[PDB]
């Protein structure tokens, strides 16, 4: 499902796919905007984190 | 959706667009440049797919002040001109702006310029004699109503004073449209047509697309395309005769070839670029008369370094009809037009359509310069004297013969300050008929220099003490 | 939710010219930096 929206919104992927800007960041746009839900399980959430 | 510039260099220009949005191949993308100097907004022909959502496109306009991560919007559609009646008499780039008033036509059906050409069930071979009152062209050179013409030669050989004594001859008293496209050539050529075609009336006629010289390789490349959509639309739409000048058609390939390598295309022999022969292919057969549907079309192919063997005039010729070629040596003789009758050559000049007279006295004409041509070289080193009598004779008529295959022409009134003369064929194949008999062989070769038909040629030998 | 992915975008672009010379050599040099050239 994560890949799947991903996909939908290519902004937010190529934004977090450019390695210039400092990983912490983009991880905790991740974590905040996507990554960090309810129904998000904590394992796939670190592994896509990671 | 809108993409941005990723690279500039020169008039090639890398597009990145969101994936799924990437254009179609050829599509008119537009980007902004905000420089108060030279502030504009470019047009972009998307050239190539390069993988990863980028595109390479080719710009219509100077890319200087464009900037890195700007905004690229597609239009979804080709570069497309307006198209009807109205296009008479006005003057458009190769975008369909028009020059004159601007503005005007945008409200017109517009038509891509880029085309398929005519099914080939659709194709009928054109047979038939446009006469032009000019002695070499229509003695050796008879052009075709409906079919393809080309007036090849180097630079500054009399290809542009020759289209525009076609213009004078063909397109003053002509039923149909005239669409005229200078395909990058100078611009005050281009002022000096519109003056022109103005003064004559011929304007209200007359659709002219102009892309200069001074234009970028894309204006250059496309167009062509515009003013033969017009043509396109006036042959299939309109149902009219349709006369196409198109000045210099070379400047289409050599504006293919300045961005072949930018593009990123290995160099072919000469420095052309791979697809030379495809996309003239692609023109030139969008260049043509169908069924029914007629278009004369007359094009000047510049020769570059006034070698014949270069793979731009080459590959042209295999797409004319009638081929007048210009020759250097001649133009340096003083000879007017400067045509090489040994080289040019017509489909129609055979038996069966001109008749056996005029290709009697042609091929007599042929055979007499060739001759002489063969003795140049022993005329300049032993002298004429060691020549046998018959080849002093042959020599004598040859001169003669050569002299008179120049011709005053309107279009060169200018130049020379002499009035224009217009020959019919009739009287052109007699008086070669005449000539190679030695039926003249007492006037001064002197006599037969820029004159019209025999009325002139008496004239001029009273003038120079001869008499006929 | 396809809206609170927007909002965190672009507090993060909230959030979130010279150039060097890299090389030089024969009257030719290559910048990077000034994206706005
Ligand atoms: N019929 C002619 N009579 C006298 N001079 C001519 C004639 N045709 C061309 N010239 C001279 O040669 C020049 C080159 O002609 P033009 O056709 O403009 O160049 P190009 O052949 O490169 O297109 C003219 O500007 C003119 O001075
Ligand atoms: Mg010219």
């Amino acid at each position: 499902r994560f890949g799947r929206v991903l996909d939908a919104e290519p902004r937010l992927s190529a934004l977090l796919s450019d390695y210039t800007t400092p990983a912490e960041g983009r991880v905790a746009l991740l974590d905040k905007a996507l990554t960090g839900r309810p129904g998000v399980n904590q394992t796939a959430a670190a592994l896509l984190s990671q | 959706t809108a993409g941005r510039v990723v690279r500039i260099t020169g008039p090639v220009v890398d597009v990145e667009f969101p994936r799924g949005s990437v254009p179609e191949l050829f599509n008119a993308l537009h980007a902004e440049i905000t420089f108060g100097a030279l502030a504009k907004t470019l047009t972009l022909e998307v050239a190539q797919h390069l993988g990863d959502s980028l595109v390479r496109c080719i710009s219509m306009q100077p890319t200087d002040g464009l900037v890195r991560g700007v905004e690229v919007t597609d239009t979804g559609a080709s570069i497309s001109v307006p198209v009807g009646d109205g296009v008479k008499g006005h003057v458009f780039n190769a975008l369909g702006d028009c020059l004159d008033d601007p503005g005007y036509g945008k409200d017109f059906e517009h038509w891509s310029i880029h085309r398929k050409p005519p099914a080939f069930s659709d194709l009928e071979p054109r047979t038939e004699m446009l006469e032009t009152g000019l002695k070499v062209v229509d003695l050796l050179t008879p052009y075709v109503r409906g079919g393809k013409i080309a007036l090849f030669g180097g630079a500054g050989v009399g290809k542009t004073v020759l289209i525009q004594e076609m213009i004078n001859r063909i397109a003053r008293n002509f039923g149909g449209t005239s669409v005229f496209a200078g395909v990058g050539e100078r611009t005050r050529e281009g002022n000096d047509l519109w003056v022109e075609l103005a003064d004559a009336n011929v304007l209200k006629d007359t659709a002219l697309v102009f892309g200069q010289m001074d234009e970028p390789p894309g204006t250059r490349m496309r167009v062509a395309l515009s003013a033969l959509t017009m043509a396109e639309f006036f042959r299939d739409e309109q149902g009219q005769d349709v006369l196409l000048f198109i000045d210099n058609i070379f400047r289409f390939t050599q504006a293919g070839s300045e961005v072949s390598t930018l593009l990123g295309r290995m160099p072919s022999a000469v420095g052309y670029q791979p697809t030379l022969a495809d996309e003239m292919g692609e023109l030139q057969e969008r260049i043509t008369s169908t069924r029914g549907r007629s278009i004369t079309s007359m094009q000047a192919v510049y020769v570059p370094a006034d070698d014949y063997t270069d793979p731009a005039p080459a590959t042209t010729f295999a797409h004319l009809d009638a081929t007048t070629e210009l020759s250097r040596a001649v133009f340096s003789k003083g000879i007017f037009p400067a045509v090489d009758p040994l080289a040019s050559s017509s489909t129609i000049l055979d038996p069966a359509i001109v008749g056996d007279e005029h290709y009697r006295v042609a091929q007599e004409v042929i055979r007499i310069l060739q001759r002489y041509k063969d003795l140049q070289d022993i005329i300049a080193i032993l002298g004429i004297d060691e020549l046998s009598e018959e080849d002093k004779q042959l020599v004598n008529r040859a001169r003669r013969i050569e002299r008179f295959l120049s011709q005053n022409m309107m279009a060169a009134e200018q130049f020379t300050g002499q009035p224009g003369s217009t020959v019919p064929l009739k009287e052109t194949i007699e008086a070669f008929d005449k000539l190679t008999k030695g039926e003249f062989d007492h006037l001064p070769e002197q006599a037969f220099f820029l004159i019209g038909g025999l009325d002139d040629l008496a004239k001029k030998a009273e003038s120079l003490g001869a008499k006929l | 939710s396809a809206a609170d992915i927007e909002g965190a975008i672009e507090d993060y672009v909230s959030s979130f010219e010279i150039g060097t010379v890299i090389d030089a050599g024969d009257g030719i040099a290559h910048v990077e930096g000034l994206p706005s050239v």
